[PDB]
């Protein structure tokens, strides 16, 4: 009903600017303050500032004055945050969120889904996808476990699925690890010994940034 | 009795507004910064008693601000006070400007409106 | 500003036990405390707003108390759906400020990891790389030690490690340890093994393979 849709993930080079957006529906866009909140990866929530769209008035925490610039378009029911002079500590997820009552500051109930900003010199690069099957002399457990290795991509994130999402229980996808400005993760899936290699198992890997989408069948050695 | 009755209702209204304003202006409130974020709307023209409609429509946002105004040194009764104000207005009784007002400006504007009407009745 | 110190940073609780999180404010906020719950990949959800007001739809085993500078958030009895981060937010004055948060995980019985080792794929070897992968899956507790051996002798360097968050169905943890070698050094050796040392026994879990 009340809804707040944020713009998509952004990659920017150190020193550039970026402008995030937040489109609001389901209420009187003019009489509610909208708050902006930064969340660095793996870290806590961090209040930035706020805008009252009815007239453009703004509030800022001190050390974001100048880094962040809040604006609003009342016609489109949309709010924007410009970030300037981007450094790495600006890489984070930024939320917008609505105060829970009119005309005044309150805590936030309705939230956007978040926009991830990465700030790096390193260039977009598609991922290499490798299959992981047990070796030739593989000892058989009751269930069998297979894997997918997703190496050398940038930026985050990648979508990982098994058998086009058909295979969802017994899947662990581990968080990506950054090394020399390339990411690496892996995903494992556990299936029944009988069902492989008699029924095909495949990892699908999506890297929205480089707009690539691979499938790797896993085949015994 | 209306000769001094209307003048007296306006004086009661004036004192309520002035008490709120003094309370905000005299005592150090740790919540002041949050009180100042509250957005009040202002009439385009406020000259006659009829324009007090424009006050009534901002009583809900005013009452909220009054919760924030209580402290260790400034004591108030938001609900009673708002009720008295609504009474006086409804008895003595609308297009706004694009400009929003703080509680301070809102109160000052309505205090000056009262003072003008009261100078008329003297 | 007003700082809020949220404590503890981490907490694990058995099912149905009571849970207590505290926020202490550097100044008098007069009950202007709010409590949020954040599950991974989601925006924080407002659980309790100022005045100890439970939000609509929120489970009733959530409650909070406090007026002044010391505030408490309480789960009456832990359910596994309550694994998440919890944040407090003061809404008393500007700037708004959040507590540092609380990672709430559930306790369960100890569970030994299931270990699987995987040699570099031929496709990775074609393009010059060599990574050996080790999955240690569905163990509890989270603390685990992994040790790599080439032809009997250990190797510390070139090893990366990564944990999932606490699994939703069974409350366990999983962990990928990947050893990156040079394809040359890979081709000069026959036996590769990962070792899992865990609370569940002193006799560690050994998985190994011969390059031929």
């Amino acid at each position: 009903e009340v809804q707040l849709q944020q713009s998509g993930a952004e990659l920017a080079r150190p020193g550039a600017s970026v402008k995030l957006s937040c489109k609001a529906s389901g209420y009187t866009f003019t009489t509610y303050w909208i708050q902006w909140v930064k969340q660095r990866p793996g870290q806590g929530l961090e209040w930035i500032g706020a805008i009252y769209p009815g007239d453009g008035d703004t509030r800022y925490i001190q050390n974001f004055k100048g880094k962040a610039t809040l604006t609003a378009d009342k016609s489109s029911s949309t709010a924007y945050m410009q970030l300037s002079s981007l450094a790495s500590e600006d890489s984070a997820v930024y939320y917008c969120a609505r105060s829970l009552a009119t005309r005044g500051f309150y805590a936030m109930d309705y939230w956007g889904q978040g926009t991830s900003v990465t700030v790096s010199s390193a260039k977009t690069t598609a991922p290499s996808v490798y299959p992981l099957a047990p070796v030739c002399g593989d000892t058989t457990g009751s269930s069998v476990t297979l894997g997918c290795l997703v190496k050398g991509y940038f930026p985050e994130p990648v979508t990982l699925t098994w058998n086009s999402g058909s295979l969802s229980s017994g899947v662990h996808t581990f968080p990506a690890v950054l090394q020399s400005d390339l990411y690496t993760l892996s995903s494992s899936v556990t299936v029944t010994s009988s069902t492989w290699p008699s029924q095909s198992i495949t990892c699908n890997v999506a890297h929205p940034a480089s707009s690539t989408k691979v499938d790797k069948k896993i085949e015994p050695r | 009795s209306s000769t001094k009755k209307t003048q007296l209702q306006l004086e009661h209204l004036l004192l309520d507004l002035q008490m709120i304003l003094n309370g905000i202006n005299n005592y150090k409130n740790p919540k002041l910064t949050r009180m100042l974020t509250f957005k009040f709307y202002m009439p385009k023209k406020a000259t006659e008693l009829k324009h007090l409609q424009c006050l009534e429509e901002e009583l809900k946002p005013l009452e909220e601000v009054l919760n924030l105004a209580q402290s260790k040194n400034f004591h108030l009764r938001p609900r009673d006070l708002i009720s008295n104000i609504n009474v006086i207005v409804l008895e003595l009784k609308c297009e706004y400007a694009d400009e929003t007002a703080t509680i301070v400006e809102f109160l000052n504007r309505w205090i000056t409106f009262c003072q003008s009407i009261i100078s008329t009745l003297t | 500003d007003i700082v809020m110190t949220q404590s503890p940073a981490s907490l694990s609780m058995a099912i149905g036990e009571k849970v207590t999180i505290r926020c202490i404010t550097s100044t008098d906020i007069d009950d202007d405390m709010n409590w949020y719950q954040q599950k991974p990949g989601e925006p924080p959800k407002l659980l309790i707003s100022e005045g100890n007001t439970l939000r609509p739809g929120v489970p009733s085993r959530f409650s909070s108390s406090g007026y002044g500078t010391d505030f408490v958030f309480t789960i009456e009895n832990m359910l596994s759906e309550d694994v998440a981060d919890y944040y407090c937010l003061q809404s008393d004055n500007l700037p708004y400020t959040f507590g540092g948060g609380t990672k709430l995980e559930i306790k369960r019985a100890d569970a030994a990891p299931t270990v699987s080792i995987f040699p570099p794929s031929s496709e990775q070897l074609t393009s010059g790389g060599a990574s050996v992968v080790c999955f240690l899956n569905n163990f509890y507790p989270k603390d685990i030690n992994v040790k790599w051996k080439i032809d009997g002798s250990e190797r510390q360097n070139g090893v990366l490690n990564s944990w999932t968050d606490q699994d939703s169905k069974d409350s366990t943890y999983s962990m990928s340890s990947t050893l990156t070698l040079t394809k040359d050094e890979y081709e000069r050796h026959n036996s590769y093994t990962c070792e899992a040392t865990h609370k569940t026994s002193t006799s560690p879990i050994v998985k190994s393979f011969n390059r031929n």
